[PDB]
């Protein structure tokens, strides 16, 4: 019987609590992207941006209500546009996080018929982030 | 409330909680 | 009152703004069922007789719904759909509580009927804009709670140790952070002797936070704001919204359209998300033959104003059971939905681009259901948890971490182009190698 | 969850602050009457399954309707008045809209239950106080 | 004529301003818990969250009256249904120790027949934690 | 009026919604017991002249008090328990301020009567829902704040420096800071030239707010909100509210039932704990022959809404006064009260889940009085020291610790199994040995 | 505390604006009287004790009671009288509820006394003018009415046919239109399920503007105000307000002083008059040993406000106790009122031109004590017929024409200069003469 860690032990939303998903994984999501005509986008925040916060509500008065600070990270380059082909994203990825190496960044897809964000989940993580447990989270 | 009757902890029990510690 | 040549009009040519409503009738023996769509096409001021004995009223000459169709049921010997036409100008602006005293008010105690169920209702562009409607809808929902591309967990808090608020709260807070998004207030939880509802507020508060701090993750809680009365029912919307939790609920059949509008209303101008539970539905919808089939009340609740509603279980049901299932569900979040007479939709319905709700599924007590609801669900579904996460043998939060897996693992099974069908058992017994609380809790 | 003798206690007495329900009772074939009235009593979080699954609770436990006589409905061969009695701490003082979601909230979509009719309650002096009740009543009305 | 000091000397409640409970005196007590019929249960927490604080009251209105945050800590595993030996408990907070040395650790009691915690007293300060005296508090 | 009749029916069952009341009662010499228990059955609408002069009334045919027992008292030769059930119907729901103008309004003015207390009320389950009573009750306020298994520490304010609101909140850090839960406003303290109230608020809630900081417990000061006018008085619950501190203070007594009823209310719509005063109980409790014993004024409260409850000193008193201490503290907390003479317990009272209220009790000048106080009250209790705390060498903080230290050490003794009444002086003294705070507080 | 020294200084010179309280009374034998007079200047920490343990306060320097001068009590061999002056700063201005709270709030329980009654209080001039007072007082309201030169006459409805709102009303309306100027709402009618109380309100506004039409003098009935809450309170108070009625009532020592002052306010800022009922008094001021005497309670009344307050009856009475009253009432009424220990007035109390409250005497049974009761009150009263009116054999408007004869004729006849002492039966018999109906009252 084991107990489920409270301590530095943070997720980020779809796909977290799988193992981090290696580049056939994350190619295979691309292709699910592709596939029924979305737009693939990554996005990348520092790890103090990274989760969920409440700071600007100090300035608020009783309209807190499903607002919180950090649901927005920052955007790499553009959302690609007629995207086909999932060694772009792969290559995108690599370039993110080789610019960004403490960030964490995420890939987003955006289908232009509902217009609406459809998904999101984590690609990297960064080593030095001590805020997440590597899958031995008990 | 009930009176507390005492229970006799097993012998080495002290052996025992060591070990775990460790 | 029930002529059947004033009231039966077979080539009356549907108008656009009409509401249309498809009654599945059941004739007394010997009326033919001409006079009996004719009768509730009329809904005569006479329930015993079943006879035009006061006739001619300007209640009756435009303001009249008319049968314009009536067809047999296949396999069955005495009843008919009969279509029945309302003019728009019936109908109160924005009121769900008078378009169900205009159409069922009084027609299902006619005495020329032996049973009388409402199955549809066409609701048409120009009485579907007059209402509020849900205070954010699907999307609007995913992007307040920052989450996509999966259904989202839940599951209802029965504590083992006491029903106090304190132990309520703790019981959240280890659900919670083991990964479901919400955990639910069950619908007789109002307040209580031996729960108060302020104080199951503020420790439902404090536990939401501290599982939101801890996971990094938007957590809610339903908090069940059902009372008495609607100035009780406000008093608890605002204490939610002065503690800044996500969301509120409500029993929208045993409260009221009257109630639920209101609170849908109060939560569009505070940014309340508004779950919907529907307590007593099995009252009036369960009987073939009589009351109202749930995906007019669904599509009621749609206009009166819901962010989620309790949507059923497709556990234990067989195909042609879940073909009636996913159809109010299309009902519920789809913005235009095409007549399949085989899904149980009588009427094409255009919503006008109404914000979706989406649907509540009880998952089963384990979590091997879990590619069932993903593939029969899709993403845009909560699944609430009975038991999974409880009846797990290492308590609330590693079986929250077992659902949680669990519906990952099928999301991206289903996104990697696997048939979750097929394939639904080699995938979680994929994933209970790698997680100790899945395999813990597939031991059971 | 429906256990049959958790929740049929034919030699409970009735409390004078107990809310007391007559459902009139059409079990599916095969299932007696004692398995039905108790999973009425139950009200069980699962209502498709129509069996135990996740027992013992402080919901369930002193907070329980109790099914404390099923009698025979003469002429009717299928049909039985199941009496559960409610303890008057489940009830929102005041809310008739509660009463309803705890009574009639779940136990009509049950699969052991072919049809479920609530024939009557009785609602004790207790429960009735905390009303406000009719504005006037008849004879202020006169 | 000695000062109480102000610094570093958190107090956790009950039995906290006794000597840290030994083996026999943390079995004597959970001899009362059995006796009385109580349910014995772990709870922890890490130092940061160990203490009453008020940081998720800047989300909301004038409703923080009796709301703290850090009430609720962790439970370490399950509530111990039918405990009748002590020796349970102090292996389970043995284990929980060694889970969790940066820890505080509480021993916490519900009684069923009035659904209730009804005890909560501490068994651990972690070493590491500063926050608190080692009864030399003057 | 006063029949003997009409109004003593000794075979008269007693119904479950009745009120019932029982009066020791001193009839004038010459006047039989039968004739006093009618006359306080009926309020006759003459108390000067002890006679039916006008009889015959829609008040007094159903809407009369029975007087259905009369006892004679145990060596007492000239007293009586007159035990008077009255219907339901004669009270307004909720209304704690009509049932004693029902019950005592007028009776203890009758001229057949020399003397007249009342000991006793059985309030039914049928009127005791009709209120809200406690805001919170003991198991919240334990839940609230996260105090368990022992009892809660306080101290009353009399600073050594100044009345002003500075030096006020100064006493309170230091008392709070050493290791008591609460501090007092004494009961006078209002809003006077030396203190206005919102003044000794803000700086009790620096003080209140510097303690917890410092203990990482939390703290309260009991706020006196007791005013000249309901307005003033809910300025400074208002007040209290907007700076998020747990507890205010009412004198119930002097400030009355209709505004304590109000402020109960206010407290539970807005989560503050209610301390409840008890000035002026002694001007109606204290005389064996007249008035209404504090077992009455107690229940009262409870019914009115209280968290905590003024309830005396043990110190002093012999065996017998203990046992009707201990009765009236049963009917505080407890749910359910059996009959028991011995502890001046009249009637079965069942409160039917309403809070009970957490009794305060002075503890003596010094600690050694700690391990009867442990003993008597059990853990359900605030145990308030009027001088351990200050009349300690080294001043307030070091005399709360001291006080803290032996309110824990006796409730490890005790659950221990060690007797207390035996062993308690043993189990200060081997706290000493490591506590210099407690082993100077007993070199005193 | 309690050190005899500090608490008793007999050489003190009393301050013009110092409160003044006088104690009657009765230490525990072998408790010398310095002592206990000393006790209650100090208001000791500790009442179980009778002891100095914690002593040397800001609280107890310069804001304490001092025991100015204890004498013996003739012909009683363990009473005393002691005398302590209050400094005004203990006080807060315009709040009779912590006047109460600083003067009886504890001492009543202190060991050292066996019995303790509060007889007298100076209430000086710079405290008076801190109160809003009575509403409007006896001059205003008679300028209001419009009734000059006698009493006004008033009658509790108890009626014979229901307690139902509308025969309340209809037996208003017979009394009313008889003659007298007021009915009265009985004390414990409040709001029932027999009577709820808007629809009294409603059915006696009704009664008071028929009887109003009908005989062209303004009509009152005391519509009770008292509630469980004050809010309830205010909600009655406005409706009365909204019907446009002249005068409503409160039992002000069960509501209590808070709401009392705060209805007494409404009544001023609305022009309502306040009738005052003195429900539970007896329980209070009846022993001649122990509690607050009545005329206590009257001038804390006038303080907190009221313009008519019920005061007793003088039937059955001896002269000494007739003495008393009369005291009383000249505080009730006068603007200064002079030392006057046979009437028990044991300060000179200057009012300040607070105005006066009319007092309410019960008049008897009958019509003959009409003589006494307008030689002993005077005009300024208003006399309270119980059964008058309503025992008389014609029914109630005769019976209300009867005493309205009786009034005015001992009224014209006082005028006169006739001896009402001893002519008062000769003035009757000759009214009978041409009223038929105080010739039938008079048969009686």
């Amino acid at each position: 019987m084991m107990v489920w860690t409270p301590v530095n032990n943070k997720m980020f939303e779809t796909f977290s609590y799988l193992p981090p998903l290696s580049d056939e994984q994350i190619a295979a999501q691309v292709d699910y992207i592709v596939a029924n005509g979305w737009i693939p986008c990554l996005e990348f925040a520092e790890s103090d941006k990274a989760y969920v916060s409440n700071e600007s509500a100090i300035r608020f008065g009783s309209v807190s209500c499903l607002y919180y600070d950090n649901r927005y990270w920052t955007m790499w380059k553009l959302p690609m546009f007629g995207c086909r082909d999932p060694m772009q994203v792969l290559r995108e990825i690599v370039a993110c996080t080789k610019a960004f190496p403490d960030a964490y960044v995420r890939l987003v897809a955006f289908d232009n018929q509902k217009q609406v964000q459809i998904m999101g989940f984590l690609v990297q993580r960064p080593k030095s982030a001590r805020d997440w447990q590597p899958a031995n989270k008990r | 409330r009930v009176s507390p009757t005492r229970s006799v902890l097993p012998a080495n029990w002290r052996q025992e909680l060591e070990s775990l510690r460790n | 009152k029930d002529y059947r040549l004033t009231y039966y009009t077979p080539d009356y040519v549907v108008r656009d703004t009409d509401i249309l409503a498809a009654f599945r009738m059941t004739p007394q023996p010997g009326v033919p069922p001409e006079e009996c769509g004719a009768a509730v096409a009329a809904e005569s001021s006479t329930g015993t007789w079943t006879t035009v004995w006061t006739d001619g009223l300007t209640s009756l000459d435009r303001y009249k719904g008319r049968c314009y169709d009536i067809e047999p049921v296949p396999g069955e010997d005495n009843q008919y759909i009969a279509y029945v036409a309302y003019p728009i100008d019936l109908f109160e602006e924005g009121s769900v509580t008078n378009m169900f005293t205009s159409i069922v008010g009084n027609v299902f105690g006619f005495k020329a009927l032996r049973a009388l169920r409402l199955e549809d209702l066409r609701i048409p562009p120009a009485y579907v804009k007059t209402f509020v409607g849900p205070p954010h809808g699907i999307q609007v929902e995913r992007d307040k709670l920052n989450k996509y591309g999966r259904g989202l967990l839940g599951c209802t808090i029965k504590p083992k140790l006491g029903l106090s608020a304190k132990n309520y709260g703790r019981a959240v807070y280890e659900c919670l952070r083991g990964g479901l998004d919400f955990t639910k207030d069950d619908e007789n939880v109002n307040s209580q002797p031996f729960m108060r509802w302020r104080d199951r507020f503020l420790f439902v508060a404090e536990a939401i936070y501290k599982a939101q701090a801890e996971t990094g993750e938007v957590k809610g809680h339903y908090l069940n704001a059902t009372a008495g009365t609607c100035e009780e029912m406000m008093k608890r919307a605002v204490c939610a919204k002065e503690l800044g939790v996500p969301i509120i609920m409500h029993d929208y059949l045993t409260g009221g359209f009257t109630a639920n509008t209101s609170l849908a209303i109060y939560c569009r101008d505070n940014g309340l998300l508004l779950h919907i539970h529907r307590a007593m539905h099995a009252v009036i919808d369960r009987q073939r033959n009589h009351g109202i089939h749930f995906r007019v009340l669904a599509k009621a609740l749609r206009m009166s104003g819901g962010d989620h509603l309790h949507s059923g279980t497709v556990v234990g049901k067989l195909e042609g059971e879940r073909e009636v299932t996913l159809g109010f569900v299309d009902l519920m979040r789809d913005d235009y939905v095409e007549k399949d007479r085989s899904r149980g939709i009588y009427f094409t319905q255009d919503w006008c681009s109404m914000p979706g709700v989406m649907p509540v599924a009880s998952g089963g007590i384990h979590v091997w259901h879990m590619p069932a609801l993903v593939e029969i669900f899709g993403d845009d579904a909560c699944l609430q948890f009975g038991g999974g996460t409880l009846g797990h043998p290492w308590g609330n939060a590693p079986g929250a971490a077992a659902n949680r897996v669990a519906l990952e693992a099928c999301t991206q099974a289903r996104n990697e182009g696997r048939d979750l069908a097929r394939e639904g058992g080699d995938v979680i017994r994929s994933a209970c190698k790698w997680s100790p609380e899945l395999a813990a809790a597939c031991e059971v």
